[PDB]
RNA sequence: GGUGAAAUUCUUGGAUUUAUUGAAGACUAACUACUGCGAAAGCAUUUGCCAAGGACGUUUUCAUUAAUCAAGAACGAAAGUUAGGGGAUCGAAGAUGAUCAGAUACCGUCGUAGUCUUAACCAUAAACUAUGCCGACUAGGGAUCGGGUGGUGUUUUUUUAAUGACCCACUCGGCACCUUACGAGAAAUCAAAGUCUUUGGGUUCUGGGGGGAGUAUGGUCGCAAGGCUGAAACUUAAAGGAAUUG
């Protein structure tokens, strides 16, 4: 507010602002290892799916699409890396 | 190349009896020597004559119709309100 | 020049908009146009009800929607022109 | 639809096309499914379902004249009868036809 | 009862089914002092045994109501007056 | 049957939207009837939005569940018990069960009913 | 004049020239 | 779409200049943008800028100081023979005490008195008082 | 934007930053790029491809496992189709609200939008003919392409 | 009955009224809003079908494929024109009853065309925001519509969730409003009508005192009504805009 520093803002400043509006843009899309313990390698998924997911093996069903809340039908554990 | 820009068929009476007259000829002239299309086999090849006439030229069926069209608009929309009675009296 | 920013009333980024009939004199005017008052009076009133059945059971009232096309809103209706800064108060009261 | 469901043993399956071809098809059991069009005569229509009968085939009346059951086929002429001759990855002999 | 502008109606009969008589002036055939007075002789008949106009316009009672069953319709049956309405 | 003008213009406030549905149904009883319907929405008892709206896959898919039990009662009796079946009401909520899963919709009622 | 009553008067009086020289088409 | 990319990011820093605000993000930050932020800081109307490296066409950061009245961009971009430059000069800067009309030449982008002292010429850029 | 529209609504995706591999996925190039001619041969378009091997496998983005975008690994086995994916869709679309249009024949609205469909067929291939992926006598016409798509 | 008041009018034909009830065509009330959608015209009961669309989401695809646009083309309220149908309503015309000095009117009455629909025309509206389109930058504010993300937020209680609606925060793109004025303007007012004498992002179109006159003439479109294009002679010192006081 004429001074600000444009360079280095607030880890927060931009945590509010668009996908887009950031200072280099960035996916706010993350990827996951949903484990539905009943098989045991399973799968790494994309968050927003819009592909509802089926794992090797089984006829599973884990995903489901969305508006990109991609809803992860019955319970399974992740991480987000 | 276009050979009338109005006329069409209708340039055979030439220049006698009115713009008017000549033009609403025009079409239902257009109507009754057109090929349609056959109800019973798919082909396009009902023509008229005899008004009230149309036959198909293959599979030789013959169905009663309009003076220059094979249906017209009171028919078909007898047609549809026949079925809607008949519709009301089995169920 | 301009005397309302509005310029009508009530109408921003539609075009058209069907109209209605003032109840006063059934001239047409754009419903979002239509000064819009609802009457709601009820039907001298204790006379009613001791001679007569169901001891004060109900009391209903009219209910109905009125529309008056300016030049009418303005000969009775709650028109009472305002100032030129007074009329940009859209308060009901 | 159903159009879908037949427009898939074009490109997969096995046809043939036409009453003739379709009653060889009848007689040798090939068949398991034949569809006839709406306005295909109906002396035609039982005959087919009697050589049906023999075959034990099931058949399928489509809604809609040769004219369209050929633009559904992907042909560009009329097609009074299909018979399947292998559907191919099409589940027409498994769908409630 | 049914309530015009220039006439009330009041009329007894069975469930399953007066105006401006006795004032003559014919501009008080709404008034109340008549709607009473006819309204009088209409109870007397009640016992001597034992609606806005609405419809299109105005959709409202009438002068000499008080002294529903208002027919509204659809919006439809384009109104009397033309576009400008009546002019003065 | 009908509501009576007090209470349906009592009942049609602004600031929320009205939904209307009726069906023709049969009886045990030889009778086909259009039925009508009624409801508008309930502001829930948190909210500060003064409008209170749905927003219309609702008013499609209410009026779609409406019918559904309309249906599903009348044909479900003769008209004997289709009297029987109104006057404690309660099919007027036997909408709600259903629709409490979509919107708070108060005020729901049948309205009329309109025959042969 | 109104505007729109001048056009009234225009559009009759070209009708009206347009009318007296056909005579001589 | 955006034509003359270096105006969108010069009127920026115009509009940033009486803003009063003394920092300005520009985008998208070309070859001809950073030289000429350049020949500005050569002569002391902004500071010191910054090429932040987005994998796209980039961003410049340039903190300005509030010595500088207009900065502009001149174009189509007016070809301009040596012995009219003096005619912009003239038109365009406040008087000949100050000021450069800066412009293209075969011999770089470079302000209008670097070119009468390189004696070459070119088309014309835009101008910095 | 919205060249056949007013509505200025971006919504792009954000490429990251990082033009190498994930650094967590462990098939690589090799691994993956047999993964979508698998697809190609299916019969999915590149995108369909791009985004089942986005979700349902680690793919993030063809680009940076490959190196080749997608439409050119398929180009390279052969499996590039006739005409360029955005185009057939454009097509596709054309021929489907002209056989709706043509049935429903009193629909302003849809011939104007076939209208639109169809002018911007048109600039598309004028650019795809001028970068030699068209031949130069390369057009469209409603009952050509009828037979197009399929 | 109808109005300010009257009258033309309808009533042994039981009128106005009530009751049961059927027909026809038109329209979608109330819910309806500083709310939505479409290029604009414009779009408000239900359901099914038919294709279509923006915003959002997107670590998918292509990779400059775009912006704006003489010619040219799609659509284009109302009325109006041709061929059927329809013709309930309201209703240019016309006729009337009144009012007036007069009263072709305003108000009342009758009612033709029309109003609606199909097939074809016509192409104009104060078709308005009297305000070109694409890009960018410059400022505060709470609402609201659509999408979205965030939660040991409240409610449904079933037995708590799943859900659904609701609450809160942010972010995209909408319809608007509010406060300011840096700034602009001849002013009214304007987040553009700003970032212009410190005059240059791209591009289209129109205007050059007032009348004459959108007239004449030619060309062209139309069945016509008319549409587009579109002068001059002459005449004149004003005409116009916004604001101030009376
Ligand atoms: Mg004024
Ligand atoms: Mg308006
Ligand atoms: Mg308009
Ligand atoms: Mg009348
Ligand atoms: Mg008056
Ligand atoms: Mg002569
Ligand atoms: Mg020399
Ligand atoms: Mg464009
Ligand atoms: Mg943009
Ligand atoms: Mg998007
Ligand atoms: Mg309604
Ligand atoms: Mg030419
Ligand atoms: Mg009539
Ligand atoms: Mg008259
Ligand atoms: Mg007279
Ligand atoms: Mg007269
Ligand atoms: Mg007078
Ligand atoms: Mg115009
Ligand atoms: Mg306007
Ligand atoms: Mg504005
Ligand atoms: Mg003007
Ligand atoms: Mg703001
Ligand atoms: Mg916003
Ligand atoms: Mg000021
Ligand atoms: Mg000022
Ligand atoms: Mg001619
Ligand atoms: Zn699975
Ligand atoms: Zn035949
Ligand atoms: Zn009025």
């Amino acid at each position: 507010v004429l001074v600000q520093d444009l360079l280095h803002p607030t880890a927060a400043s931009e945590a509010r602002k668009h996908k887009l509006k950031t200072l280099v843009q960035g996916p706010r899309s993350y990827f996951l290892d949903v484990k539905c313990p009943g098989c045991l390698n399973i799968t790494t998924v994309f968050s927003h799916a819009q592909t509802a997911v089926t794992c090797e093996s089984c006829s599973t069903i884990l995903c489901t699409p969305t508006g990109g809340k991609a809803k992860l039908s019955e319970g399974t554990s992740f991480r987000r890396k | 190349a276009k050979r009338t820009k109005k006329v069409g068929i209708t340039g055979k009476y030439g220049v006698r009896y009115g713009s008017s007259l000549r033009r609403q000829v025009k079409k239902l002239e257009i109507q009754q020597h057109a090929r349609y299309d056959c109800s019973f086999c798919g082909k396009k090849t009902v023509k008229r004559g005899a008004a009230g006439i149309w036959t198909c030229s293959c599979c030789k069926k013959t169905v009663a119709g309009g003076a220059y069209t094979v249906s017209t608009a009171a028919a078909a929309t007898v047609r549809s309100t026949i079925r809607r009675l008949r519709e009301m009296v089995e169920a | 020049p301009k005397k309302r920013a509005s310029n009508g009333r009530n109408k921003k980024g539609r075009g058209h908009v069907k109209p209605v009939r003032c109840v006063n004199c059934s001239k047409s005017i754009p419903k979002d146009k239509a000064i819009k008052r609802m009457a709601i009076r009820n039907i001298a009133v204790r006379d009613l009800s001791e001679a007569s059945v169901y001891p004060e059971y109900a009391l209903p009232k009219t209910y109905n929607k009125l529309h008056y096309c300016v030049s009418c809103a303005i000969h009775a209706r709650i028109v009472r022109v305002r100032s030129r800064e007074d009329r940009k108060n859209r308060a009901p009261p | 639809s159903i159009n879908q469901k037949l427009a898939l043993v074009i490109k997969s399956g096995k046809y043939t096309l036409g009453y003739k071809s379709t009653v060889k098809s009848l007689r040798q059991g090939k068949s398991k499914l034949i569809i006839i069009a709406a306005n295909t005569p109906v002396l035609r229509k039982s005959e087919l379902e009697y050589y049906a009968m023999l075959s034990k085939t099931k058949v399928y009346y489509f809604q809609g004249g040769n004219n369209e059951l050929g633009t559904a086929v992907g042909k560009l002429f009329r097609v009074g009868v299909v018979s399947i001759l292998e559907a191919g990855d099409s589940d027409i002999l498994t769908t409630l036809a | 009862i049914y309530a015009s502008f220039n006439d009330t109606f009041v009329h007894v009969t069975d469930l399953s089914g007066t105006g401006g008589m006795k004032v003559k002036a014919d501009r008080d055939e709404s008034s109340p002092y008549a709607a009473m007075l006819a309204a009088q002789d209409v109870a007397a008949k009640c016992k001597e045994v034992g609606r806005a106009t609405g419809g299109t316009r105005t959709k409202t009672p009438g002068p000499g109501g008080q002294a529903d069953v208002t027919p509204v319709p659809s919006d439809s049956t384009r109104k009397k007056g033309g576009r400008r309405g009546r002019r003065l | 049957m009908d509501f009576t003008t007090d209470k349906l213009r009592s009942m049609v406030r602004k600031w929320q939207t009205l939904i209307e549905a009726n069906v023709t149904v049969k009886t045990s009883d030889d009778y086909v009837l259009r039925i009508f319907a009624i409801a508008f929405t309930r502001k829930q008892a948190n909210q500060v939005k003064r409008h209170s709206y749905a927003q219309s896959s609702h008013i499609r898919a209410i009026r779609k569940v409406i019918s559904e039990i309309l249906t599903k009662e009348v044909q479900g009796s003769t008209l004997a018990q289709l009297t029987s079946k109104l006057i404690p009401e309660v099919i007027n909520k036997e909408i709600e069960n259903a629709t409490k899963d979509i919107f708070p919709l108060q005020n729901i009622h049948v309205r009329k009913v309109k025959l042969l | 004049m109104r505007a729109k009553w001048r056009k009234k008067r225009t559009r009759r009086l070209k009708r009206k020239r347009r009318k007296v020289r056909a005579r001589s088409k | 779409t955006r034509s003359s990319v270096l105006a969108d990011a010069l009127n920026a820093i115009n509009n940033a200049e009486k803003t009063g605000k003394r920092q300005v993000l520009i985008r998208p930050s070309s070859k001809v943008i950073i030289k000429f932020l350049q020949v500005m800081q050569k002569h002391g109307y902004i500071g010191e800028f910054e090429y932040i490296d987005d994998h796209r066409s980039g961003k410049i950061v340039v903190q300005l100081n509030g010595r500088l009245n207009k900065c502009g961009v001149i174009s189509p971009r007016f070809n301009v023979k040596i012995g009219d430059i003096e005619k912009w000069t003239a038109n365009l800067l406040p008087a000949r005490q100050f000021g450069y009309v800066i412009l293209t030449t075969s011999a770089g982008i470079m302000d209008h008195e670097e070119a009468r002292r390189k004696h070459v010429s070119g088309k014309i850029l835009g101008f910095v008082y | 934007g919205r060249m056949h529209s007013a509505g200025k609504g971006i919504s792009s995706s954000a490429i990251p930053y990082s033009r190498n591999a994930p650094a967590w996925f462990k098939l690589s190039s090799e691994s993956v790029i047999e993964q979508i001619v698998k697809y190609a041969r299916k019969g999915l378009t590149p995108s369909q491809i791009g985004v089942l091997l986005r979700d349902a496998h680690g793919v993030t983005q063809a680009r940076v496992i490959t190196g080749n975008k997608i439409m050119r690994i398929l180009k390279s086995n052969g499996l590039a189709p006739e005409i360029p994916e955005d185009l057939y869709y454009l097509i596709k679309k054309a021929v489907s609200v002209r056989k709706h249009l043509e049935r429903n024949r009193k629909d302003k609205d849809a011939k104007f939008r076939l209208i639109l469909i169809e002018s911007r067929i048109h600039r598309l291939a004028r650019y795809y003919r001028t970068v030699a992926v068209l031949p130069p006598n390369w057009k469209y016409e409603s009952a050509t392409a009828s037979a197009l798509v399929n």
